[PDB]
């Protein structure tokens, strides 16, 4: 049963390797161009509705028209499908938000940002176990006088830094999931002081994702780029992302949806400008699992 | 590392002409820009990075 | 002729052992009032931050697991007497399995949990540890919460911590001087190196910026201003 | 029948462990106001003069590396006190890396860095190092500079070595004892032989005739004169 | 995958090998007449144009006139070559040298003796990278009455000792790069001993070839040597050799010209004779790479 | 000898408005400022070089008898030469009309009685870059805009190498 092979050579052989155990995990480790501006990993790199082989967006009867498409991206390459081996979900648009000249960012988190969407939200809470993809829209017009760029960002376990510097891990369940109502990015960090009744929540600069790593960099992330004078509008597909083939929705928030400000808003010459920004998001190739009585969580 | 005897040169940008707008419009702006490696590149020697640390670490 | 991208390769980058904790050992005299020392260490990757850093620029990882172990020991005090060679027993406690509580007790009888008897002086201690999650993959980063905090029930029940999953994920190793008291004290110490082999990884994420603060993603004020100044115009 | 030239062979002229370098480390006791010795050596095969010498037969050269370490102990003190057995620690430090500036700090996790961990009183250590030039052959000599002084910049900005390349070409090796201080102190001496295996050369010189003086060709005063006096017509 | 081959034997049976190892590195060490005077390697020699097959030398518009030509050598019996897979190089004479009874010798350092030579000087200074190979032709002539012996060296890395006993590798690139000027040898060693104001610049001893060696043995150098006697020039043809295929011609200097004096100058019975030495060069091959705004140098 | 590739750019805003006509000639010989003497221009300012050289809405003759200006004056309706403005266009041109583009791309062949010929001693072609429809911006009495010539020569090839030229250009 000896094994012969090639030698890790330079540019100008061979040797031999022997399993003396029946367990693999004792094995040792077996180690294994024209235009340069091809990807080696493109889906590594953010691709398009377009670019994988997949204007009117529909699911139910809810249904976007879009021309804007070059401005979609689907996360990973990947496009969402079925736990292999329904009209609940559809697109639900939440309340919009106004982008200024000093907002510094928003953002959500899914499930949770749809947790009160029809039926959506109640099967979701009905049952134990449940998955889903994603279709995130974002939108925001403005005129050919106006300028800004948004940097729209999906984030796999966005994992975000608490208020305090005495103890650690301790964002409350309440103040971790916001809800479609939001959660902001802030511009420094202030540690909560109050010792004997702790604030318990999130504290997230902006330059740094809310996380410790630099904002500049989030682009390793699936994302996407409003860019004022170029597009209005930007689509993310989201593929079911997890350690899991299916998990507790309530207990666990699979993608985070940041939004940061990466060129400020300007207009001809207004002091202080402001546009909305409204997000309509559906969920994908879903399914739930494990019905029983509700869930009623402690939200506050 | 920033070593003379291995250099790369200098990257640089400049006005070609100059940027022109209307009235009413904002007349500064600003341009983001990004680099990455193209298919053709590739390093070697593995080895520890100094952009993180444990000073206070004891090992 | 032509370049190769092996030593970037996923293996390759993670291809060396890394210290990932020292363990504090002791054996001390009969007589004295202090208890023998014996050490227990809660398995993780997040006590020192190299190996912590490189597994963090991916979210999810899967691999078989190669722990290697070295054991120095030394005097303590400058009594000039003298100890015989010391045995080591490192033995792995799962999550549900009885901690030991002295250096003496029954749980070192072993029966079931696997241990590791090393000599001192010899080539340093090493198994492998296969793929023992129990999730499809291991899970750097977790966006929730291990528990929900039901309305009905009371407050304090219904919590727990963010981004923690098992009170327990991968249990602990307890370490012990097998020898008796010795009438002069020497104190030992253990060093865990952890190499990932057979490994895969997913969804990757930007490296750690700003100085670790504990388990989480949390960050301290005042280590939050790592880039350096450089005006716009100077090469 | 026939003489063979293998042994003169570039390989088995070669072929041969050389001593390159000492690197002196120790392990005090913790009392002590002076701090615990450790080694910082830059990798070279000019400190010492013979293998130097082979080399330097010829301008540029080829070849994989295979290291070899000796390691020695003894006692400083009269003290009659004891120490158990050392374990070392010789890590390589690639040019980029965190140096250690102490025998306890972080840098020695080694998370990325290769590092040999040896046992006092067994073999010898032994590694081997690919050919690991960023050149396509090791250059043994080069007349020129690191850079060039430009008449617009200012004269010192421009100054450099001459026959210089890198200011750090290969790292350097940092050793340690990994034993905790101990009452009576141990002072350890670390041998580096060199051997290259593999190997190819370039290019041919006149050996070395006069005692070396550095790293680069310079000669000092008063070596001058290697030849013998012998008359011309006395055999 | 087993290995077996012959042992090593006297004159009057072989041995196993096995690989264990991934990287060749790691691998031990595999160890591999009518006419005596015959050279085993030739090349290592110094052999001629004619030698290894290959008058009027012509380069551009620039030509030699030669009839001595047994008198050439092509270096380590390679011919120049474009780095694989112009008229700026031609020949250019420099300023002729006087040779006295006293002389001690003469070095120059290839490109930098011609970094002043119409485009091709223009050319190395305005890229990054260059290469070239060279044709040195040493002009020397006297009369049947003269006599003496010249040794011509192409040293390559040509790095020469310095001036100074305090400090090392400290010759100032102004005073090692000496131009078509040229720079000399001398009879024995001044150490510099104006410690606060240093002259940072080289000593070269001949009779230890300004290096450390012995000049007898600069023989292993390709070269030729121009005997008064029976012949008045010598050329030498010089391949690019480096550690790289192409490199700084402004930093880095590859070649070395050395001439000295095998045997002094003399002439029928006068006590004090001189003849010139004319020095005329060509690039060869050559190639340049890396284009941009002029290197202007702090020469001095 | 050579050929030449010459790019001319000039943007504005959509405000804005005006147009260029970018003109190539072939032996461009203009008419100087003497009208006591003729063909005396001094090569040094028949050569700007990079510089430029600028058209006049008028002939203003130097009248400077004792100490000659010894320079052209290129009047704008008469190209410079004697021939109307308005008759360029038999020339190889281009127009840049500020509404419908910015940039002007001109291929240039090497034109001359000659196969090949003296760099130094003849300019072969001349570009001419005159506003035949004023710029004019929303509502500022007076704007303006910068105009950027990039010129890479082509298919070129010199002949007879010696030593450098030192021209008297001054
Ligand atoms: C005799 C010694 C036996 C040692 C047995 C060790 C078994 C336990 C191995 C756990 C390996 C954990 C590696 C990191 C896991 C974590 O990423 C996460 N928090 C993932 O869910
Ligand atoms: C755990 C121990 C690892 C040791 C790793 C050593 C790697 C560094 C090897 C450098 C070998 C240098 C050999 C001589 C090189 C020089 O000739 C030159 N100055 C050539 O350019
Ligand atoms: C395939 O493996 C058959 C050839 C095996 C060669 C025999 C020698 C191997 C010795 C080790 C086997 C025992 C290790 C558990
Ligand atoms: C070719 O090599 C096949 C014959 C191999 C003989 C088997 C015994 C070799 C034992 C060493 C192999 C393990 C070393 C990594």
């Amino acid at each position: 049963g000896a094994q012969v092979s090639s030698q890790k050579v330079g540019a100008h052989i061979n040797y031999t390797t022997i399993n003396y155990y029946r367990d693999s995990a004792s094995n040792a480790a077996s180690k294994q161009i024209k235009d340069v501006l091809i990807k080696t990993a493109p889906m590594l790199n953010s691709p398009n509705i377009e670019a994988c082989g997949y204007l009117q967006l529909t699911l139910g009867n809810s249904t976007i028209t879009t021309q804007e498409a070059a401005n979609s991206v689907v996360a990973y390459g990947r496009w969402p499908e079925y736990l292999r081996d329904v009209a609940a979900c559809r697109f639900y648009t939440l309340d919009t938000v106004s982008w200024t000249k000093e907002s510094r960012g928003w953002w959500w988190k899914l499930p949770d940002a749809l947790r009160d969407m029809g039926l959506f939200g109640q099967n979701m809470y009905y049952h134990y176990l449940g998955r889903s993809g994603y279709t995130v829209h974002v939108q925001c017009n403005a005129s050919k006088f106006h300028q800004g760029a948004l940097g729209v960002f999906a984030v796999p376990e966005m994992c975000l830094a608490g208020d305090s510097n005495t103890t650690t891990m301790h964002t409350s369940y309440q103040n971790a999931n916001p809800g479609e109502k939001g959660g902001t990015f802030t511009g420094t960090f202030t540690p909560d002081n109050n010792q004997t009744s702790p604030a318990r929540r999130f504290c997230p600069v902006d330059y740094l994702l809310g996380n410790g790593t630099l904002l500049g960099n989030a682009f390793v992330f699936p994302h996407q780029i409003i860019n004022l004078r170029t597009n209005n509008c930007a689509t993310l597909v989201l593929p079911y992302v997890n350690s899991l083939s299916i998990d507790s929705m309530v207990k666990h928030n699979n993608w985070g949806i940041a939004i940061l400000p990466l060129a400020p808003l300007n207009f001809a010459s207004e002091s202080s400008p402001e546009i909305p920004i409204t997000l309509t998001i559906a969920p994908m190739c879903c399914e739930f699992n494990g019905l029983r009585n509700i869930t009623l969580p402690r939200l506050q | 590392i920033d070593d003379s005897f291995t250099e790369g040169g200098y990257i640089s940008v400049f006005y070609q002409t100059r940027i022109v707008v209307p009235l009413s419009t904002p007349r500064e702006m600003d341009i983001l820009g990004f680099v990455s490696a193209c298919n053709d590149f590739s390093v070697r020697l593995l080895r520890d990075t100094t952009h993180i640390e444990q000073k206070a670490l004891a090992q | 002729q032509h370049r190769s991208r092996s030593e970037s390769s996923i293996e390759s980058f993670f291809a060396r052992g890394a210290c990932v904790t020292i363990m504090t050992v002791d054996n001390p005299a009969s007589t004295t009032n202090k208890d023998k020392l014996f050490a227990v260490w809660k398995i993780t990757y997040k006590d020192t931050v190299q190996l912590r850093r490189k597994l963090e620029f991916f979210t999810y990882s899967r691999f078989d697991m190669e722990l290697t172990f070295v054991v120095t020991a030394n005097f303590t005090e400058t009594n000039n007497g003298h100890a015989l060679n010391q045995v080591y027993q490192i033995m792995y406690v799962p999550p549900g399995a009885p901690v030991p509580e002295k250096w003496d007790d029954y749980t070192w009888q072993t029966s079931s949990n696997p241990s590791i008897f090393y000599t001192y002086g010899t080539a340093p201690a090493r198994i492998s540890v296969p793929y023992v999650g129990i999730s499809n993959a291991y899970s750097h980063f977790y966006d929730g919460f291990s528990k929900v905090p039901l309305k009905d029930q009371s407050a304090a029940l219904g919590d727990s911590l963010y981004g923690a999953a098992s009170l327990n994920d991968f249990g602990i190793l307890a370490v012990r001087v097998v020898n008796d008291h010795n009438p002069t004290k020497v104190t030992s110490k253990i060093r865990v190196y952890l190499k990932p082999k057979h490994i895969r990884v997913w969804c990757p994420r930007p490296p750690r910026a700003v100085a670790y603060y504990g388990p989480g993603v949390d960050y301290k004020d005042g280590t939050l201003t790592p880039l350096s100044t450089k005006d716009l115009t100077t090469y």
